[PDB]
RNA sequence: AAGGCGGCCCCCUGGACGAAGACUGACGCUCAGGUGCGAAAGCGUGGGGAGCAAACAGGAUUAGAUACCCUGGUAGUCCACGCCGUAAACGAUGUCGACUUGGAGGUUGUGCCCUUGAGGCGUGGCUUCCGGAGCUAACGCGUUAAGUCGACCGCCUGGGGA
């Protein structure tokens, strides 16, 4: 918005871990204001994760997340007809948001049984970096380097 | 008084690159800037001043 | 618009002096200008337009 | 197969393209790169970035001749004067001279029509 | 005078202006018809032809694109000697003369001044921008008038048709 430069809202930290960055992940995963059942799915699929990649439950997230975190993206921009994809160096906070959001659009796409399976296997494969959330980060780092000309 | 042989004086009124300098800058009266530029244009014929800075 | 680097100088001072030697010569003004033929009627008009403006 | 020691970067900066050409001190060309060579068509051909790569792609092509120093001559208006004279430095040559050798007529030859666009 | 005139050098040549004096003694002003000069395009005869470029060709764009944009390209543009007699040939303001508050500049002369400084005090010519009285339908013009007068000439009398 034009005038209206603004603050932002304190989310509560996550009750089990005390992890403010993981609360944002249940919000992103939540549908229809059912935060309850988002938490069920997440807390589950970190048990299934942290067990099968040598422990640390905060830090099995933050290895898988660090892998998908971007560093540049495009930002399309008209000059007078043809339209210039400009690479632009992404903010600290928006790094995580895009990462988290891509993890979940990847997880929501697969064909395992539960969601807590689907999530656990697209946090496994992030940390050993294949599967669709890093195929997203790679096909964004193409676009930034393919259009590195324009900045 | 101003004179195509006097290539000491003519050097104050050309560039690095051997372009004549405008009265605007140098502060010179416009009668004499005519005489200057004519001096310089002869000098260049006789090879005492250069046209450019390629050589 | 000719330049050298004398000894114990950076690169970055020589590349600066190159540009302040070329804007002082007006190479690029004198090349923009001859991209396209301007009819003399247009040359005289733009000259007037500048002179009348710069009364400010 | 040879030594040269001292060369000459000729950068040719049109509006559509740059050609860098490294040559020895008496005109004889050793290597060259263009922007169009470096995987760039159209809009991106022009840019000061694809002038850079041109430089490199050429400083690469004269490892063989084992140049240390060069003079830079720059011929033209366009983007990639300033960029290309920096990407020959940072890819590991010494720069003795920088010259501007751009043809100015002393009113000479009638250019083409104004464009109506 | 207008059209116009732009590297440097020589030869032939026109006008303007200023200073102080001498000389003729109204020899002046305007001008229908008449004569000359008159951009660009265009025409004629003969040369030349780099670049540019009407026509023309191909490529794009587009509903179409006989165009704008791109790649080429012939007359033409250049020289000599003839014609053509026209332009928003415009300051859209005929020529000549006289008078009528100011300011800021530019250009080119010239005369007086511890030249003492690139300066101080005047006096001609051409020219740019403000603006007063007055004028004007208004916009504006405004000592270089579109103000106040005089002399001669040219021209207008609803729009189309034309």
């Amino acid at each position: 918005p034009r005038r209206r430069v603004i603050g932002q809202r304190k989310i509560l930290p996550d009750p089990k871990f005390g992890s403010e960055l993981l609360a944002k992940f249940v919000n992103i995963l939540m549908v229809d204001g059912k935060k309850s059942t988002a938490e069920s799915i997440v807390y589950s699929a970190l048990e299934t994760l942290a067990q099968r990649s040598g422990k640390s439950e905060l830090e099995a997230f933050e290895v898988a997340l660090e892998n998908v975190r971007p560093t540049v993206e495009v930002k399309s921009r008209r000059v007078g007809g043809s339209t210039y994809q400009v690479p632009v160096e992404v903010r600290p906070v928006r790094r995580n948001a895009l990462a988290m959001r891509w993890i979940v659009e990847a997880a929501r796409k697969r064909g395992d049984k539960s969601m807590a399976l689907r999530l656990a296997n697209e946090l496994s494969d992030a940390a050993e970096n294949k599967g669709t959330a890093v195929k997203k980060r790679e096909d964004v780092h193409r676009m930034a380097e393919a259009n590195k000309a324009f900045a | 008084e101003i004179d195509y042989k006097d290539i000491a004086t003519l050097k104050n009124y050309i560039t690095e690159s051997g372009k004549i300098v405008p009265s605007r800058i140098t502060g010179t009266r416009a009668k004499y800037q005519r005489q200057l530029a004519r001096a310089i244009k002869r000098a260049r014929y006789l090879s005492l001043l250069p046209y450019t800075d390629r050589h | 618009p000719v330049i050298k680097v004398r000894e114990n100088e950076p690169f970055d001072v020589a590349l600066r002096r190159f540009k302040r030697s070329c804007e002082k010569a007006g190479v690029l003004a004198e090349v923009r200008r001859r991209e396209f033929y301007e009819k003399p009627t247009t040359e005289r008009k733009r000259a007037k337009a500048s002179a009348v403006k710069r009364h400010a | 197969r040879k030594q040269v020691s001292d060369g000459v970067a000729h950068i040719h900066a049109s509006f559509n393209n740059t050609i860098v050409t490294i040559t020895d001190r008496q005109g004889n060309a050793l290597g060259w790169a263009t922007a169009g060579g470096s995987g760039f068509r159209g809009s991106r051909k022009s840019t000061p970035f694809a002038a850079q790569v041109a430089a490199e792609r050429c400083a690469d092509a004269v490892k063989e001749y084992g140049i240390k120093n060069l003079e830079v001559m720059v011929k033209g208006p366009g983007p990639g004067r300033e960029s290309t004279i920096r990407a020959l430095n940072a890819a590991g040559f010494r720069i003795t001279n920088i010259t501007d050798v751009t043809p100015i007529p002393h009113n000479g030859c009638r250019p083409p029509k104004k464009r109506r666009v």
